[PDB]
């Protein structure tokens, strides 16, 4: 589809939070993300990471990673299926492929 | 038992030796890895075509959560507490009342999404098969709040899958 | 210490092991301290625990090592077994023993995959990666759940094996030794492998015991030592296989030993589906099994258990017991409390790679920094299971 | 459907050009497919 | 009985070294943090914290008890020291963000049914 | 006094009163025998047979809830000679039970239930069919799906003695008994909720709390009755933060276990 | 070995070995086991008083009987009621004897246990968890400090009074531009089910009354 | 060897408890009663601490139960009084205690179901 | 069985609706309030009573080890019908 | 399993194999989707007499540990268990 | 006859196991006069070391003897040998013939609670 196994920090468009996002690694999260060059989307992977998952009441877990980012998809299941991911991603193309970016600047 | 993986002595005759030169001075062996690459380059590789195309599933597949109904249309749950009591992760949010009729039902029936783990726990417990898993896997969301399912959400489900989990249940209730 | 660096693993490679924020000691290129920092994955299992029944707290084990996901469950549950005073019945020890080397299979793939992986070596992760596939499909009929089954349990399995797997199960295990030839073809005798490995990470056996480690670990370093053989649990007294052992004691041997031992359970797997006998797949004891659906919804004396099975759980006689089992990456045991309640008073879990990665330090002495790269590697550490 | 075809390509879907009033002649996804066929699609069953 | 394990010390008069030794470590290092982890605080203030923090536990007698907040006092040290906490960490003492709960028991009368 | 006498408890000595029964016997020394009919505030009755219990040396057992203890017995509370007794007495009373735990309101808080966990079988040989019972309408308060009933007697005693209106009683004979007061009439009495908590299985539940809740869902926080100066003591149930239901605490200075029902 | 599919058949071979070892450790080491027992299921206990840690774990090293060589596993065990709260514990694999033994101590929240690092150097970072998550101290540690926990976390989670959600809960706050770590409040409480049951189940393991 | 301490215990200032839960908290020691609607003594045997009641609020969103305490679910378990009231004092918890109130033994007579002359003669079975 | 609210707000089976007053409504505006409209205890009205011969008849849902669990149904009383505890339908003594 | 017979061949001379037998993607073999439906056996306590359970209650057999040795109430020295005795090669192939 | 490698890396081939054993046996055999007669160790040390070392003496081959000893290799045996030295050095100021040093309270291995 395009979407290359590997890219690291600087280059990347997309992160995906895929798994559990305890205490002590949020704030590397954070980190990482605000060094992602816009424009930069956030894809919410497993049950851990929208909402805490299993570990939703544990104290050193951070429920959802909404918490310290902003996301754009929630792909549920413990873990999602691999087609279940991909279908999360090919949601994501068609959100991009209906931003006004132009349009909303040519009537300001 | 056991064997060893890595006790060999290589035989130090000439022709021996030079084996091992004619290895090293020419990359023999490095050809031969290369030769294995090669084939793969002219076999059907196992690419799905997706989503025209979709991987092949089993009708035990956890899926999203649904309520069933019976044959007439009464709703299957009883607001028994069992799923509720089970699930690990304690996702499941009944609160039931007696209803106008006096019939035995829920009123609240929140399944947050976001907690569950998929075990499948809920139904095997359910003694009247109310809620399932259906076989649907594809349904992110672009919000949080559209992953709290309430009772409305899951019937509407039941209403839209029953005729897959129906034809499911059929095929492997025998082994439950 | 000529400059000290804190190598964080923020950017994950693809590992899919977890992040490792590791602090060095470089004097020059060698390295005098390696400092690892790990609770980046601690999320509170072995507290969680606490306040779930035995039933409700088996999933948490899917979630350890989730590359060894039945091995995990298989661990977990001859523990309450063994406190419960119970026996399986025998279709049920086969399944489990059955799986729990089909498991083998998955994590001793990811591991000499990835680890290759880390190492530049990347088209046998595709190749690979395509067994496991057909592998989880198994893994998906049985259970419904591609990776995390929650199929054995406390007093045998779920569900049967549908009509028709053990077809599959058969035809996988016929093309599959062709497979790893064509991985050997690559890595076995390549030049390149070898210089990243030959040699590297030495571990003494007297240093390796007192250091604590378990599984290929050990049997790098020439002990001969595997609990199936030693301590047999379920049926593997009953199955023909030799332990590969090590001479050196370093990487390139516990390479060999992983990919021998990845052979030696199509000889298991082999016998597996030829001694699988007739019966039931669960204790037929209705107050610690849960009793067939048909007889729930028929018989009331089996509704009950059902029902308290599902609600309050099952008890356990008050004691303590150590259980483990020769899992993948190492022996994988739980220290199990019990104060006579159906939910645990304490779930303390062996994870393997614990004692490996405390050792990390002691191997990578006097090693250049991309060493430590392959040392962690051939140590297949998982950080699910380090820091629960 | 093609049964020459190795298991996982045999059966495959040409989505509609256009559903419940919009059309999907690019914008096609894996939610367009009713329950029935859903489950020959998937190699859930084998009776279409 | 009374007699009980000794930890470190063996007396008030032995943990108060320790202690004010502790203090000696925090105030020479409080000025590199600032500077360290560029945090946006007066120098001032950060040693402030450290005299509060080493002010809340005055009424401590026992011997060994004080040996502990010493040991986990080090502790603490240690990391900023060698900056394994980081900028966050460091600026959880202050809440800079939690709103001033107020003390008078007419205001708490006012917001809820905290006792 | 000289007037106690020694008993053995599995082997056990332990010194009680004259007159006192087996089941209590076995309490001074912390085991429990099963019991459906008895309660401590009930006069005997001794018919459900749940709490037959093996004495050494004889071959009869004898029915703890009734029969007097003597100078020097050994009770064998755990001899296979007892337990037999019991798995066979707890078959029988499921024999016709229905099949409502999902949607019963005592299920989670049932003896019936426990107690066959924890000395019944486990598998039913029962093939026949299931007597089925009418349900009587016996007030607005005390639901009654009298199908559950297990014939126990103790909303009868409960009614004479302490209650002191008599309209319960057993009406028929052998399978086809029935418990119930005959006529379409409505057991009014300020302390009628409590046949409620003693009635052991589920058929007499609350009518307002039906359907509401779970046993095990609930947080029980002692507290203090001021509906009347008698200062009854209660455990308020709650569930996220709402009260669901009231429940008499024992304290026997004041008020046993009973609460009147503008209490509960 | 009973044909009775459903029980787990004994091991009275097993069983009469473990116990001539363990009055075998009794008589060698009398300073300071105090008490020695084994479960029906074939496991050995050696309760110890604390100070015997190093004496008994280096004897069960080295001993030409014992050949202990492996420290399987290191944890604790809270326990409230007991005045001496904590519970370490060792299990010892023997790869000469194909044998397991485990040996417990006792302690409290300031009395320090003497390091075993000397002994098995796997003890190293166990020794660290124990004190990272119940707060127990570990005289002449090499290095000591938490381990799981996160930097600056104060209290021992895995303590039964420390509650299972904790007391801080992290987010991102713009107005400051970092993570900040706020009281925990949560969307839903924890659900605390009563799941016992009020009948005896095991008459075996009942206690005496009172 | 040993060193000799007099004083009181208390460890509060090393578990790491915000102090709004220390002062404030009232701790509660007690033997659960029996619920009233089974018959079986097994819940009354060990002594329970817990933690006063606080605020729970219909959340805004889906109307679950929210709370900001920490200490809601929290119980303890002991063997004795005294040990139950030892983790209080040295953890600096105020305390209450409530005596067990254990069944008063009774006189159970079959025979008096049926008297000559008295008004224990019963009337049905 | 469907039926509108005065704000505008179709009301659910359970009988809940947002009053007109209310804010939390706003989270509507842009979007639908998901409903589902197959009112069960109108479905449950319509099957008919079906009429047996005997004092005592079990129901379970149709289907066997697929409907609720088997229970008896006592139908002597006259005066009204036998209703099953799970699945709602209906028996009724024919005549007499 | 379509490749022209040239091509087949090729990647078999370079893995040095025959690839055209055991074939990575699964064409034929693979078992039918839609098995007929299966009668499972019951357990071995799956009886109508002598069956009791106290004769088959795993749980209550178990007991408290035997306490070997406690500190409040010409011998020979023996190990824990007699040493593992020593393995042997593998006849299958001791060498790899 | 040597072997070429014990196997168990870190474990060099010893040239004289029967002087080398014969040593270190005498030298175990020595430590244990400075302990008294009654202490439990002193005998069982002494039972055990006897039976080894006699076997030492009467096996003329390196082989068998392995196998009468039954501790694997016989490098192995070496090395455990010195450990029971060393672990009979310390046991003289450890003292475990020492009673009990002190009682644990009443209820300390109570279980369950
Ligand atoms: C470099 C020079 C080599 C040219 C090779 C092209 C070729 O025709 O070889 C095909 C031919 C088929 O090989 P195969 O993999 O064994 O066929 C089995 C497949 O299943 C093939 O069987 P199939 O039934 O699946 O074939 C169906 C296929 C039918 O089409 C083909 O299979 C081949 C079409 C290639 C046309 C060029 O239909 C399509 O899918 C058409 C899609 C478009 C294909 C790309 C056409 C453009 C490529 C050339 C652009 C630059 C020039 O390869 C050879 O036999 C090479 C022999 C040496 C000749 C030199
Ligand atoms: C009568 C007159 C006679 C005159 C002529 C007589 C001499 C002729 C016969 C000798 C010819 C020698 C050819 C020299 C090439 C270099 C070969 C060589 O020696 O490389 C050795 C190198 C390291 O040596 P090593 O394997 O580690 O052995 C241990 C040594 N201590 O190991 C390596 O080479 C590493 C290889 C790195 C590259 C591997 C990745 C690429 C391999 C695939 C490409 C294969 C070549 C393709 C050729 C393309 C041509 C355009
Ligand atoms: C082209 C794709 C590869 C085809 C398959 C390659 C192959 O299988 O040949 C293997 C052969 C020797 O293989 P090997 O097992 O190492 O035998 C060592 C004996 N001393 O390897 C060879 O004989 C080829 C060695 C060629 C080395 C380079 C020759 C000149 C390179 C520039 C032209
Ligand atoms: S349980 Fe599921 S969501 Fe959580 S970490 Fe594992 S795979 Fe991810
Ligand atoms: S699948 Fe498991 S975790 Fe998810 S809702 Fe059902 S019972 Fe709960
Ligand atoms: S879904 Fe099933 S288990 Fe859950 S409350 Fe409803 S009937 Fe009971
Ligand atoms: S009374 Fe007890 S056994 Fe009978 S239906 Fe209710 S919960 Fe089940
Ligand atoms: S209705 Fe209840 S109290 Fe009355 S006899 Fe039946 S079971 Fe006993
Ligand atoms: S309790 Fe004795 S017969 Fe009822
Ligand atoms: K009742
Ligand atoms: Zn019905």
């Amino acid at each position: 589809f395009g979407v290359v196994f590997r890219a690291s920090p600087r280059q990347s468009d997309v992160m995906i939070v895929a798994g559990t996002l305890t205490n002590k690694m949020a704030p590397a999260l954070r980190k990482v993300y605000d060094q992602m060059p816009e424009p930069r989307y956030v894809v919410s992977m497993g049950s851990c990471a929208n909402g805490g998952g299993y570990y939703h009441y544990s104290y050193s877990v951070v429920r959802g990673c909404d918490r310290i980012v902003p996301v754009d998809i929630y792909v549920p299941g413990c873990p999602p299926t691999a087609e279940a991911l991909l279908y999360g991603i090919l949601q994501l193309q068609k959100k991009i492929k209906r931003e006004k970016r132009l349009r909303i600047w040519y009537r300001r | 038992t056991y064997k060893y993986v890595n006790l060999r002595e290589p035989s130090m005759d000439m022709k021996s030796v030079t084996d091992r030169a004619a290895q090293t001075l020419l990359w023999t062996e490095l050809i031969r890895g290369l030769g294995m690459t090669l084939s793969y380059l002219f076999r059907e590789p196992a690419t799905i075509n997706y989503p025209f195309e979709k991987g092949p599933l089993s009708p035990r597949f956890r899926g999203e959560h649904a309520l069933r109904r019976y044959p007439s249309g009464e709703e299957r749950c009883i607001a028994c507490k069992l799923c509720e009591a089970v699930c690990p992760a304690q996702a499941i949010t009944i609160e039931a009342e007696p209803r106008a009729d006096g019939s035995r039902r829920t009123t609240r029936y929140d399944i947050d999404m976001t907690k569950c783990i998929y075990c499948g726990f809920c139904q095997e417990a359910c003694p009247v098969d109310a809620i399932v898993e259906g076989p649907n896997f594809e349904f992110s969301t672009e919000t949080h709040e559209e992953l709290l399912y309430n009772k409305e959400k899951l019937l509407n489900n039941g209403d839209k899958w029953e005729a897959e989990i129906a034809a499911n249940i059929q095929a492997d209730y025998l082994y439950r | 210490l000529v400059s000290n660096l804190t190598l964080n693993f923020g950017p994950q490679h693809p590992a899919a092991h977890g992040v490792l924020r590791l602090v060095m000691e470089l004097s020059g290129e060698m390295v005098r301290k390696c400092d690892p920092h790990i609770g980046l994955l601690h999320r509170g299992t072995e507290k969680l625990i606490e306040y779930k029944t035995y039933l409700q707290a088996l999933p948490y084990f899917d979630r350890l090592d989730y590359v060894s996901m039945m091995c995990n469950e298989q661990a977990y549950s001859l523990a309450v077994e063994k406190l419960l005073n119970i026996r399986p019945p025998p279709r049920a020890q086969w399944i489990r023993v059955l799986f729990g080397e089909i498991t083998r299979l998955l994590n001793h793939i990811m591991a000499v995959t990835t680890h290759a992986l880390d190492i530049g070596a990347m088209t046998p992760f595709f190749w690979m990666f395509e067994e496991r596939e057909k592998m989880f499909e198994f893994y998906e009929r049985v259970s419904g759940a591609r990776m995390h089954a929650a199929y054995v349990r406390p007093g045998g399995v779920h569900q049967d094996l549908p009509l028709g797997l053990m077809d599959d199960i058969y035809e996988f295990s016929k093309n599959f030794s062709l497979r790893i030839d064509e991985l050997e073809e690559m890595l076995t005798n390549n030049r390149i492998w070898r210089n990243r490995t030959v040699d590297i990470g030495i571990v003494t056996a007297e240093d390796a015991l007192n250091y604590g480690f378990s599984g290929v670990m050990l049997r790098g370093s020439g002990i001969q030592w595997d609990l199936r053989k030693t301590q047999p649990y379920d049926v593997y007294d009953q199955v023909e296989f030799d332990v590969p052992i090590g001479s050196r004691g370093d990487c390139y041997d516990r390479y060999l030993c992983r990919v021998e031992e990845m052979r030696q359970s199509i000889r298991i797997i082999s016998q597996c589906l030829n001694k699988m006998p007739p019966g039931e797949i669960k204790v037929d004891d209705a107050k610690v099994s849960p009793p067939k659906r048909a007889e729930m919804k028929t018989s009331m004396e089996s509704l009950i258990h059902h029902f308290k099975l599902y609600t309050e759980g099952y008890q356990v006689p008050p004691g303590a017991t150590y259980t483990a089992i020769e899992a993948p990456k190492g022996e994988f045991g739980v220290y199990l409390v019990s104060d006579g309640s159906s939910r645990p008073y304490r779930c303390k879990i062996k994870a393997p790679g614990f004692a490996h990665l405390a050792g990390l330090d002691k191997m990578s002495k006097g090693h250049m920094l991309a060493d430590v790269v392959a040392i962690i590697g051939t140590q297949d550490i998982v950080f699910g299971e380090v820091d629960r | 459907e093609d049964n020459k075809q190795f298991f996982g390509r045999h059966r495959w879907v040409i989505y509609t050009t256009e559903m419940n009033g919009k059309n999907t002649f690019w914008d096609v996804d894996g939610s367009m497919v009713p329950p029935e066929w859903h489950r020959w699609l998937h190699c859930m069953t084998d009776d279409p | 009985s009374t007699s009980v394990k000794p930890i470190f010390s063996r007396d008030m008069n032995e943990a108060k070294r320790r202690v004010r030794e502790l203090y000696r470590a925090w105030y020479r290092e409080v000025p590199n943090t600032v500077h360290l982890f560029q945090l946006d605080i007066s120098v001032k203030q950060g040693r402030d914290k450290v005299r509060e923090m080493f002010k809340k536990n005055a009424h401590i007698t026992d011997p060994r008890v004080v040996d502990l907040l010493v040991i986990k006092g080090k502790m603490e040290l240690e990391e900023t020291i060698k900056v394994w906490k980081q900028r966050t960490h460091v600026m959880r003492f202050f809440h800079e963000t939690e709103a001033p709960r107020p003390k008078d028991f007419l205001s708490k009368f006012y917001v809820g049914h905290d006792p | 006094a000289s007037n106690l006498i020694e008993v053995f408890v599995d082997g056990q000595s332990v010194m009680v009163e004259p007159g006192t029964t087996v089941l209590q016997a076995c309490e001074k020394v912390g085991m429990q025998i099963p019991r459906f009919c008895y309660h401590e505030r009930l006069s005997v009755a001794g018919n459900c047979r749940m709490c037959l219990v093996e004495i050494e040396k004889a071959p009869k057992v004898v029915a703890a809830c009734a029969m007097p203890v003597m100078k020097g017995w050994n009770i064998l509370t755990n001899s296979e000679k007892t337990k037999k007794a019991r798995e066979g007495v707890m078959e029988f009373l499921l024999a016709n039970h229905p099949l409502d735990c999902p949607i019963c309101d005592q299920g989670g808080e049932c003896d019936l239930q426990d107690q066959s966990m924890m000395f019944g079988s486990d598998r039913s040989r029962f093939l026949e069919g299931k007597r089925a019972v009418e349900d009587k309408n016996i007030g607005p308060l005390v639901k009654t799906i009298m199908t559950r009933c297990i014939q126990c007697t103790r909303c009868i005693r409960f009614a004479s003695e302490i209650a002191g209106v008599d309209d319960l009683g057993t009406t028929g004979r052998g399978n086809d008994m029935q418990v119930g007061t005959y006529i379409e009439k409505m057991f009014m009495s300020e302390l009628s909720g409590n046949i409620i908590d003693i009635c052991p299985v589920g058929a007499l539940t609350s009518k307002p709390y039906a359907f509401t809740a779970r046993p095990w869902e609930t947080r029980k926080t002692e507290s203090i009755d001021v509906m009347d100066a008698v200062g009854s003591n209660i455990v308020v149930s709650t569930r996220t933060g709402e009260v669901m239901r009231i429940l008499p605490r024992m304290h026997e200075d004041i008020n046993e276990e009973w609460i009147s029902d503008k209490t509960r | 070995a009973d044909t009775r599919p459903t029980v787990r058949p004994r091991n009275d071979v097993a069983h009469k070995q473990l116990s001539a070892f363990g009055e075998y450790v009794a008589e060698i080491l009398p300073k300071y086991v105090q008490q020695v027992q084994v479960s029906c299921f074939n496991e050995l206990e050696i309760c110890i008083h604390p100070d015997g840690v190093i004496p008994v774990l280096t004897f069960l090293r080295d001993h030409s009987n014992a050949q202990f060589k492996s420290l399987a596993d290191l944890t604790a065990v809270d326990i409230p009621t007991r005045q001496n709260r904590f519970e370490i514990v060792y299990n010892l694999l023997s790869l000469r004897f194909n044998s397991r033994i485990r040996v417990k101590t006792y302690t409290d929240e300031l009395t320090p246990i003497e390091s075993s690092v000397p002994v098995y150097k796997a003890a190293n970072w166990y020794e660290r968890e124990i004190w990272d998550m119940f707060g127990v101290f570990f005289a002449n540690h090499p290095d000591l400090r938490r381990i799981l926990t996160d930097y600056g976390f104060e209290g021992h989670p895995f303590r039964k009074d420390f509650p299972l959600s904790g007391y801080v809960e992290l987010r991102y706050d713009d107005e400051v531009k970092r993570v900040v770590a706020e009281p925990v409040e949560l969307a839903q409480e924890f659900r605390k089910f009563d799941l016992n049951s009020p009948w005896e189940a095991f008459p075996a393991y009942r206690q005496p009354p009172e | 060897q040993l060193i000799t301490v007099d004083e009181k215990l208390d460890i509060t200032t090393i578990t790491g408890v915000p102090e709004e839960h220390i002062k404030t908290r009232k701790a509660r020691i007690f033997v659960p009663a029996r619920n009233n609607m089974q018959s079986g003594v097994n819940n009354t045997k060990k002594w329970k601490m817990e933690f006063d009641t606080r605020e729970r609020w219909e959340n805004p969103l889906m109307g679950w139960a929210s709370t900001a305490d920490p200490l809601s679910n929290l119980v303890l378990t002991f063997s004795t009084k005294e040990d139950a009231v030892a983790f209080a004092e040295k953890n600096g918890w105020s305390y209450d205690v409530e005596e067990r109130k254990v069944p008063k033994p009774k006189s159970k007579s079959y025979g008096a179901n049926f008297s000559w002359n008295k008004r224990t003669r019963v009337s049905t079975k | 069985g469907v039926r509108t609210s005065p704000t505008g707000e179709k009301v659910t089976h359970t009988g809940q609706v947002y009053d007109d007053g209310d804010y939390r409504k706003v989270r509507f505006v842009g979007r639908q309030k998901e409903v589902n409209e197959n009112f069960a205890i109108d479905l449950i009205a319509e099957q008919p009573v079906s009429q047996v011969g005997s004092r005592v008849i079990s129901c379970d849902g149709g289907g066997g080890a697929l409907g609720h669990p088997r229970v008896y149904i006592n139908l002597d009383k006259e005066t009204k019908t036998g209703t099953c505890g799970y699945c709602g339908l209906q028996f009724r003594q024919q005549h007499h | 399993a379509s490749a022209t017979r040239f091509i087949q061949w090729l990647r078999n001379w370079a893995s040095g194999r025959d690839l055209q037998a055991k074939l990575q993607l699964r064409y034929q073999e693979i078992s039918k989707r839609t098995q007929p439906p299966p009668k499972l056996p019951v357990g071995p306590s799956h009886k109508l007499s002598n069956n009791y359970y106290c004769t088959r209650d795993g749980r209550r057999e178990a007991m408290p540990p035997s306490i070997v040795m406690s500190s409040q109430k010409e011998k020979k020295a023996v190990s824990p268990a007699p040493p593992i005795k020593r393995w042997e090669l593998s006849q299958d192939e001791p060498y790899l | 006859l040597l072997k070429k490698t014990t196997g168990l890396v870190g474990l060099a081939v010893c040239e004289t196991p029967h002087e080398r054993l014969k040593i270190l046996y005498t030298k175990i055999l020595d430590v244990l006069g400075h302990i008294p007669k009654n202490a439990a160790y002193r005998k069982y040390t002494e039972q055990i070391t006897n039976e080894k070392l006699s076997m030492v003496k009467a096996e003329p081959d390196v082989k068998k003897l392995e196998e009468r000893l039954q501790g694997g290799q016989i490098e192995e045996v070496i090395l455990q040998a010195e450990n029971e030295l060393s672990l009979a050095r310390k046991m003289i100021q450890w003292k475990p013939w020492e009673p009990l040093v002190e009682e644990p309270p009443a209820s300390q291995w109570k279980w369950p609670i």
